[PDB]
């Protein structure tokens, strides 16, 4: 569907301003060598499996949790996040980096609080947990490397064609026209050589890293339309932990996701992924549709979906979308802590299961423009792949690529 | 007096006392 | 725990390059041709070439240039590889030994950087005062040219221009002045420094710095009295010097781009120029001498002078003779006439030369049943594609052109034929279709046929292209045996793709049929959603469409399986049965993937492979009537081929001219470390294997119950180069390894290279040694050294004869066991 996107700026929830006054900030950072044996703390309720380069909004109210921020201000600022497979048993073999960029302190209203604002750094491999008499538990963690490759033609590319194999006036004039020729033009010269293998051009093309990108750029346009090819990183490695951060998928796929070591790998799943799962369903009931892809849209600068942080330090890596369904409203609306200025909130629960899938953001001025929209907490939806195709060839929720 | 109760998950409002417990029980469930 | 044996069975045929000056005297003209790891000088002859010396190196050859410094008896040769191995070598030959010398020999790879676009630049000054090399972006390394740096010592200079597309000396100037096209934002241009020794570092250059063509892609140092530099592009030629310019748009070049060139006249009144598409034109200069004698540049011109094999680099030979170094084609002398033929080419061909590169595909049969063996192989690309068969003599081969692009084969015995996977190009005509270039085998086929399916009519409505736009048009060839005719010829759907073939009997017909699987490739969506499997029946001497299934995606390998099918669409595997109304049925199903590219099966095992992240194994259960996912590996790097060597090794080759082998688990210990792969081999071959068979060109034993080798693997490469590889036992690795060491302990090296460096595992983050494997080309060459060095390899080593007592070792021992290895290909 169609709908509007205009009026309301979309870099007021990438601020977080409903956290208060602005914060301490820092600026120097910190990154270990790879396959580096480290000693890291963990925090206990992050029930959040982190990405690098992504936000992560907390609010802390245990003691221990404020004496290890405390410890940790003076320090390097950088901790861990275990990605718990099974949250029962408290169960995690991989995990990722999170270092510290924004700070403030409120002993306001007899309570101490503790503001954070950190992001995501390295991914790394568990090797062993131990825990400390004061509660806080330590991890001798093994940073895990980023395997980068050459581009395929590297090893068969002729020595008299390699002259040439930069591209005049690189960059195409934005448009796709111009832009069609340019990629066929593209794939004749790059991957000729590919004429010496065992393969065509078309299959060594969906193992470019350029054409993987622009792929991606023409799916992520179609959410918002806000959108420059500056905003994007040309970095194909931080290009993939970006779009990763902001596809809505469950557990169990983002540590397969996590797990891959090639950005080309990463980018490949992210992209048969936006192809595949056109549907939205309740992970409790799992046959409960909430929404579709085509619903989708950007309202932050990062993407459609990001992590946000509530009143009680619980985290929601939220949607936004246009519409959804089947789904009853609890309570009235509100702007108490809302992270959306502008809007008001109401607790959305599934008319089936009862269970909380997100929020209903209501405009609280009439000429804002969307007057309302929903934003569905990632931990209570389920991607779901279209049945159909003539239904003699059924399949399961797997990730494919 | 007895104001609504909320849940600290998702701010999920309610009344009866075990109610919100019932809730409460289907998030951290899986 | 895993050990291998590999050998070479066929040198590499592809030139990488060639040269020519005076190596051996200063009298005798000579010619170097490079093939990627092999050397070969000859002595040029009004008749034809004399051979004199065969090398062999430890190193990729990625540069090679003659030249001459001051106070030298004759030219001195510079070699580097593709691991940055650098050495200077001499000519010396005492009676009927006839050896190369090392001057000077070094590695320059650097500790960081990134490596060139562009790929590796090596040029020398004209006056033989320093070397340059570019291999980082924006570093430029100088290797002085004074007698004391024989271990070759370098330094970098850093350069402001990022993106260099060339460089080179020019002639005539007081300071070693660098040349160079670059790219940056505002276009592509032409700029000029001064290197300096003593600064070490650059000075300002001579001229000013000029835009050029966006498509400048080479450059040529022009030599006295002109000097200068000459620009050669897609549809420009342009010469500067400081004060002079000149530029002319000859329209015949149009066509195709100049890639490679060479110099006919020393003075540069005469050079030579290949394009793409294998045509041959003559750049002429012209002079006009001043009252003060120095003869300005009057004008340029360019005129085609014909078409030979594809090239990939030039030389001039004198009396009109000339070099075409090809490595699509089968290299070629020809001759240089005034006077055009009755055809109207000016150029005569003298004489070719088999190569054997590019192999892309391959089958091992036995024609004639001698329990030999012989093998067919498609070699060759556009027009000079072509089907090549080799055996024992010392071997034979025969070609067999096509005049276009060979992608994969297959025998039947029913029927004593072969099918074979074909690629033509065809060019958007005056109407709306489209027409062939030239004649090929599709074109002249004694009888033809086309695809008739109207499955895929309606739903993507094909779509519009332009004029002057160049198209592949598949086909599916069946030959005879013997004769090689192109019985049959059959032309497939438009927007279609011929993947995989295959040839077997399925479910209890007794028929030998031809599978094909085909993809429907369009310029819209990146990997396409359609697809066929058909079945024909060659009978009568034409081919039937018998049967069609359709799929939802690219079948990009097949394969029999029990009396089924087996089948690979997308990222999912599938198996179809032969139904009794003589159709076929799907089965079972598995998913998870990234691409199931390779495919290969034993029995009931099936090994999937990927493009890069390795493999995985699958076991069709019975009663289950499904799959089971057995182990897998993760190593991200670019597979080029895989292979099954027995129910527990597993082979593959790589990016980086690699060969790893994998192995499974059979124990219990943990679900865990039976579902992981371990790698058990690793290996730096220096070629990029392309397929894979099994069988051999040697007689199937019988005799000896006690067979040295286990097993017998052939595989084909780019540069044309054959290989075998088998098993061994512990005892043999480890004894061959010994060898290994003792023989590297005295072998001279061809440039001071190492030999354990040569063969060990290399990519640009890691560099591993080879592990469960032995080279077969260093154990033969044990054979050819001399006694007095055969008695010192073999010396206080300790070696077990019929599985016996060890014993002290002989000569002649080890003699007798090189002997009979050698004799398995
Ligand atoms: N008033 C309450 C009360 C309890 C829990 C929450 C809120 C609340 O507003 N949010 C979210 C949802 C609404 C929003 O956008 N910002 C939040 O912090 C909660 O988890
Ligand atoms: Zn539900
Ligand atoms: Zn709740």
């Amino acid at each position: 569907k169609k709908p509007n996107i205009i009026n309301f700026d979309t870099s007021l929830p990438t601020s977080h301003t409903y956290l208060g006054a602005d914060m301490e900030e820092f600026h120097g950072r910190t990154l270990h060598d790879d396959d580096s044996c480290q000693v890291i703390p963990v925090l206990p309720q992050v029930m959040m499996i982190l990405i690098p380069g992504q936000t992560l909004p907390l609010q802390l109210f245990h003691p221990q949790e404020v004496s290890m921020v405390r410890n940790l201000i003076q320090k390097d600022r950088t901790f861990a996040v275990l990605a718990y497979s099974n949250v029962q048993e408290r169960e995690a073999q991989f995990g990722t980096t999170a270092e510290i960029y924004a700070y403030r302190e409120e002993q306001d209203f007899g309570i101490e609080i503790v503001k954070v604002k950190a992001i995501g750094r390295q991914r790394f491999k568990v090797l062993e947990l131990r825990t400390q008499s004061d509660g806080i538990q330590q991890a001798k963690v093994q940073i895990l490397p980023e395997c980068v490759l050459p581009s395929t033609m590297s090893a068969v590319q002729l020595e008299s064609l390699n002259k040439c194999q930069i591209f005049p006036s690189k960059p195409v004039s934005r448009e796709d026209q111009c832009s069609y020729k340019w990629w066929q033009k593209y794939q004749k010269r790059k991957f000729h050589c590919a004429n010496l293998t065992s393969w065509p051009r078309w299959l060594y093309s969906l193992y470019d890293a350029e054409t993987l990108m622009d792929r991606i750029k023409k799916q992520l346009r179609e959410w918002d339309e806000n959108l420059k090819d500056d905003s994007l990183p040309s970095n194909p490695i931080d290009f993939s932990y970006r779009v990763a951060a902001c596809l809505p998928i469950d557990d169990v796929l983002r540590i397969q996701l996590l797990k891959i070591g090639s950005a080309i790998q990463r980018l490949r799943c992210e992209l048969d992924i936006m192809n595949k799962c056109t549907s939205l369903c309740c992970k409790q009931c799992q046959e409960t549709e909430i929404t579709t892809k085509n619903e989708i849209f950007s309202l932050s600068l990062c993407g459609p979906m990001a992590a946000y942080v509530n009143p009680h330090g619980y985290v929601h890596e939220t949607l936004t979308v246009y519409k959804a369904c089947n789904l009853n409203l609890i309570g009235r609306p509100s702007t108490e802590h809302s992270w959306f200025p502008g809007y008001a909130w109401t607790v959305a629960q599934c008319k089936i299961c009862a269970s909380h899938i997100g929020w209903k953001f209501t405009a609280t001025k009439k000429d804002m423009s969307p007057q309302k929209f929903w934003g569905l907490t990632r931990s209570a939806l389920l991607p779901t792949i279209p049945d159909t195709e003539d239904e003699i060839s059924p399949d399961k929720v797997i990730l494919c690529l | 007096g007895g104001r609504p109760l909320q849940c600290e998950i998702c701010g999920f409002t309610c009344r009866q006392k075990a109610s919100l417990n019932w809730h409460q029980r289907k998030h951290a469930e899986t | 725990m895993s050990y291998n044996y590999v050998v070479t069975a066929q040198k590499p045929t592809a030139v990488n390059g060639c040269v020519t000056g005076h190596f051996t005297s200063a009298e005798d003209l000579n010619l170097l041709i490079a093939k990627n790891t092999r050397l070969e000088i000859y002595v040029v002859t009004a008749e034809g070439l004399r051979p004199v010396k065969e090398v062999g190196m430890y190193g990729k050859i990625a540069v090679m240039e003659l030249f001459r410094p001051k106070g030298e008896s004759k030219d001195l040769l510079f070699i580097l590889t593709a691991k940055y191995n650098a050495c200077i070598l001499e000519y010396k030959q005492s009676g009927e030994s006839i050896d190369i010398i090392t001057r000077a020999h070094g590695n320059v790879q650097d500790r960081i950087g990134r490596p060139s676009e562009t790929g590796i630049i090596g040029i020398i000054d004209p006056e033989c005062r320093m070397i340059g090399l570019r291999l980082y972006d924006g570093l430029f390394k100088v290797i002085p040219l004074d007698r004391d740096n024989k271990e070759l010592k370098a330094f970098n200079i850093r350069l402001e221009e990022l993106h260099v597309i060339d460089v080179k000396f020019l002639y005539g100037c007081q300071a070693p002045t660098i040349c160079f096209v670059y790219q940056d934002p505002q276009g592509r241009h032409v700029k000029t420094y001064e290197v300096s020794l003593r600064e070490k570092e650059f000075n300002k250059g001579p001229w000013k710095q000029e835009n050029v063509e966006a498509e400048a892609s080479m450059v040529i140092a022009v030599p006295e009295p002109f000097g200068g530099a000459i620009i050669i592009g897609q549809e420009s030629i342009t010469y500067h010097n400081g004060d002079k310019y000149l530029a002319i748009a000859p329209p015949i070049i149009k066509q195709s781009t100049i890639v490679c060139h060479n110099r006919v006249d020393p003075n540069g009144s005469r050079y030579l120029l290949g394009d793409m598409e294998g045509r041959l034109f003559m750049l002429l200069l012209e002079k006009e001498e001043q009252m003060d004698g120095t003869v300005t540049l009057k004008d340029l011109r360019v005129e085609l002078l014909g078409e030979t094999s594809i090239a990939e680099c030039l030389t001039y030979l004198d009396n009109g003779v000339v070099f075409v170094g090809s490595r699509l084609g089968d290299s070629q002398l020809v001759k240089l006439n005034v006077d055009s033929n009755e055809q109207g080419s000016y150029v005569v061909a003298m004489e070719t030369f088999t190569n054997l590169g590019p192999i892309v595909d391959m089958c091992v049969v036995d024609l004639e049943r001698q329990g030999q063996g012989q093998l067919v192989t498609c070699s060759g690309a556009f027009k000079e594609g072509s089907l090549r068969i080799i055996r024992n003599g010392k071997l034979h081969i025969r070609t067999v052109p096509l005049y276009e692009s060979p992608r994969k084969i297959c025998y039947q015995e029913v029927s004593q034929c072969f099918g074979v996977l074909s690629s033509r190009i065809e060019v958007q005509d005056t109407s709306g279709g489209t027409t062939a270039l030239r004649p090929s085998a599709s074109t002249q086929a004694l009888s033809s046929s086309v695809s008739s399916s109207k499955l895929f009519s309606s739903s993507t409505a094909p779509h519009e292209t332009s004029f002057g736009e160049e198209v592949e048009v598949h086909n599916l060839l069946i030959i005879d045996q013997h004769t090689f005719e192109v019985l049959h010829a059959h032309q497939f759907l438009q927007n279609e793709y011929a993947l995989s073939l295959v040839s077997c009997k399925l479910g209890k017909d007794p028929n030998t049929y031809f599978i094909v699987g085909t993809a429907m490739v369009y310029p819209e969506e990146a990997e396409p959603k359609q697809g066929r499997i058909v079945v024909f029946q060659y009978s009568d001497g034409k081919l039937q469409t018998v049967a069609e299934k359709e799929v939802k995606g690219a079948v990009y390998s097949m394969v029999e399986f029990n009396g089924k099918l087996l089948a690979s669409i997308n990222s999912t595997v599938r198996l179809y049965e032969w139904t009794t109304e003589k159709e076929l049925r799907t089965e079972c199903n598995h998913y998870n993937n990234i691409m199931a590219l390779y495919l290969k099966t034993k029995g009931d095992f099936i090994l999937v492979g990927d493009l890069m992240r390795s493999v995985l194994l699958l076991a069709y259960k019975p009663m289950e009537g499904n799959f089971e996912e057995i182990a897998r590996d993760f190593n991200p790097n670019w597979m080029s081929a895989v292979e099954i060597l027995d129910d527990d090794n597993f082979l593959g080759a790589e990016n980086a001219f690699n060969l790893f082998v994998c192995q499974k688990d059979s124990a219990a210990t943990t679900d865990e470390e039976r579902q992981h792969l371990q790698e058990v081999g690793l290996f730096h071959l220096g070629e990029f294997v392309n397929v894979f068979c099994h069988g051999s060109l040697v007689m199937q034993n019988l005799g000896e119950t006690s067979t040295p080798t286990q097993g017998s693997v052939l595989f084909g490469t780019v540069n044309g180069m054959i290989g075998l590889v088998t098993s061994l036992s512990e005892s043999w690795y480890n004894l061959l390894l010994d060898m290994q060491n003792r023989l590297n302990k005295v072998i001279k090296s061809v440039g001071k290279i190492e030999h354990s460096f040569w063969r060990s595992f290399h990519t640009e983050r890691k560099t591993e040694p080879a592990t469960g494997f032995i080279d077969g080309d260093l154990i033969e060459s044990f054979l050819d050294i001399s006694r007095p060095k055969m008695q010192e390899v073999v010396a206080n080593l300790q070696y077990d004869d019929g599985s016996g007592m060890k014993r002290e070792a002989t000569a002649d021992d080890l003699i007798k066991v090189v002997e009979e290895l050698t004799r398995i290909h």
